[PDB]
């Protein structure tokens, strides 16, 4: 239920997102496991800044969901690709990852 | 790729304010959040706050809520920090630095810093230094090394700069930290050169004290 | 609830080729929003490691960062002479940002005797009615040292100002300047001026001296 909540939260973000397209987000090369959600958490900083018109509660609650999902055993280091992405493609990518990781 | 430069009054009186400038070149100012950081003389970095030139929105440290005011002029590529109700505790070096999400990850977090500029909060008035030679008082016996110096005495406020032969002597230079006594600073600067370099050519210290618009060049001569 | 951060150690001396670890502890779950900075000679700080574990652009590859939950580490893989200076962490997770209080890192060295020079007052200063006697101790190690001024055999404590340089970035030595300031009249009432240097490189104190008017 955590994943689908994250998916809908990411679907919510993408749906109500589409100036702020100049911000540069970054993605992992591969994202196939729950522990890869660390890479999403790492980009919530800039994701918060673009989020302009108390959305803090939205990002904050996405983060707690990510922390519940990524695991507790280890601190996975994320490996980012150098190629940047708009706030839109970034959101679509993680949405796709969520749908991807649910159905297994 | 980008440079930051801070400037502002070097000497300010207690209870008054000071306005510091942060001039960015190499890139537009709209791409950055401009943060200010201060450092007390013996102390660490201390986050003051930030402003985004596009939004003019501002964030403040607790201790600077009633003290600091950030402004920006996008047209002149410059942000400003006004510090009010100045006390001696506000005596510090002030830096500006940046945050950006318009480029790579490695450029987001305080990747660029200014050189920093010193502000002294005091009631004392500006005083120009006197510059005295430091020359060996025993005879110069060749093929050895020799240490020469300049005593920079009785100035206020900090800082002064010292070069030797306008920079051509950089190694073997020791410029010591100023010491304060009776409201006036004193520092020494030495240079070590071969005994044969002293006789063949000039060894001169170039001293500047911007606060008093003083430039002094003192040629060091045998005694 | 402002985020506090504890840096440790506050200071440290380590040898060449030594592995050095510097720690920051955050009062909250901050994730990868902590970075490491270096500062030398009170000049501009420089970003070393960003986002807890990534090396910044033009930084030596011996610097690295790790993280375990709320504990963050700056590691220097085999310390270099130029690494003397101050290191800072910064939480930049949320406003207000917060710096660690810093770590003062100094290099260990083999011992080095000071080069000691003493300078009588310049005739230019005496003309102004002042008389500063200067002693310079250069390029010594370790940093601990003591200087005494003797005037005709007895110690003078008043009028003395001392200053020591930050550790040299190329040879890890320190330098010191001691100035004894007298009025011209006071200076002319005595004969012998001595700078007496106590340092572990000599069993007995090193002496540099002059007689006024010699």
């Amino acid at each position: 239920s955590h994943l689908e909540q994250l998916l809908m939260d990411l679907q919510e973000l993408l749906s109500r997102m589409e100036r702020m397209l100049t911000f540069k987000f970054y993605l992992p090369k591969q994202a196939t496991e729950l522990k890869d959600l660390q890479c999403l958490e790492d980009e919530l900083g800039p994701l918060r800044h673009v989020l302009d018109l108390d959305a803090e509660n939205f990002i904050s609650n996405i983060r707690v969901t990510v922390v519940k999902l990524k695991g507790s055993d280890n601190t996975f280091e994320c490996q980012f690709d150098d190629e940047s992405a708009t706030v839109v493609d970034f959101l679509r990518r993680w949405i796709a990852f969520c749908q991807s990781i649910i159905s297994t | 790729e980008v440079q930051l430069q801070e400037s502002g009054a070097e000497l300010v009186r207690p209870g008054t304010s000071v306005k510091l400038s942060c001039k960015v070149s190499g890139d537009t100012i709209t791409a950055y959040y401009l943060h200010f950081v201060r450092q007390r003389p013996g102390q660490g970095l201390e986050w003051i706050g930030r402003i985004d030139p596009e939004d003019d929105s501002t964030k403040y440290a607790e201790n600077f809520k009633n003290k600091a005011t950030f402004t920006a002029d996008a047209s002149s590529n410059t942000a400003y920090l006004r510090l009010s109700s100045l006390t001696s505790e506000d005596t510090a070096t002030y830096f500006c630095t940046t945050v950006t999400f318009y480029y790579s990850r490695e450029l987001r977090w305080f990747a660029y810093w200014g050189q920093g500029t010193l502000v002294t909060v005091s009631s004392a008035e500006t005083t120009a230094p006197s510059v005295y030679p430091l020359a060996p008082g025993t005879a110069l016996k060749s093929n050895s090394m020799v240490t020469l110096g300049c005593l920079v005495k009785g100035y206020f406020p900090e800082p002064v700069t010292v070069t030797w032969n306008s920079g051509a002597l950089s190694s073997g230079v020791h410029t010591f930290p100023a010491v304060l006594q009776s409201g006036l600073y004193t520092l020494t600067s030495s240079v070590t050169v071969p005994s044969s370099t002293w006789s063949s050519q000039a060894v001169t210290c170039n001293v500047a004290h911007p606060a008093s618009s003083t430039k002094v060049d003192k040629k060091i001569v045998p005694r | 609830p402002d985020i506090q951060v504890t840096q440790s150690p506050a200071s440290l001396s380590a040898s060449l080729e030594e592995i050095v670890t510097i720690t920051c502890q955050a009062s909250q779950d901050i994730g990868n929003y902590l970075s490491w900075y270096q500062q030398k000679l009170g000049k501009s700080p420089q970003l070393l490691i960003h986002s807890a574990t990534s090396l910044a652009d033009g930084v030596p590859s011996r610097f690295s960062g790790s993280r375990s939950g709320t504990q963050y580490s700056l590691k220097i893989n085999r310390l270099q002479v130029e690494d003397t200076g101050i290191y800072y962490c910064l939480q930049h997770y949320s406003t207000p940002y917060t710096f660690g209080a810093g770590t003062k890192l100094e290099l260990k060295r083999a011992d080095a005797a000071p080069t000691v020079s003493i300078f009588p007052p310049s005739s230019e200063q005496l003309a102004s009615g002042g008389a500063s006697v200067v002693c310079l101790l250069n390029n010594f190690y370790p940093k601990d040292i003591s200087v005494k001024w003797k005037i005709d055999g007895s110690e003078r404590q008043n009028g003395v100002l001392d200053s020591v340089t930050d550790q040299d970035s190329k040879d890890s030595t320190y330098s010191m300047s001691s100035t004894l300031t007298l009025t011209k009249a006071e200076y002319e009432s005595h004969n012998s001026y001595t700078c007496e240097v106590t340092h572990k490189t000599s069993t007995s104190p090193v002496v540099k001296s002059f007689n006024r008017g010699e």
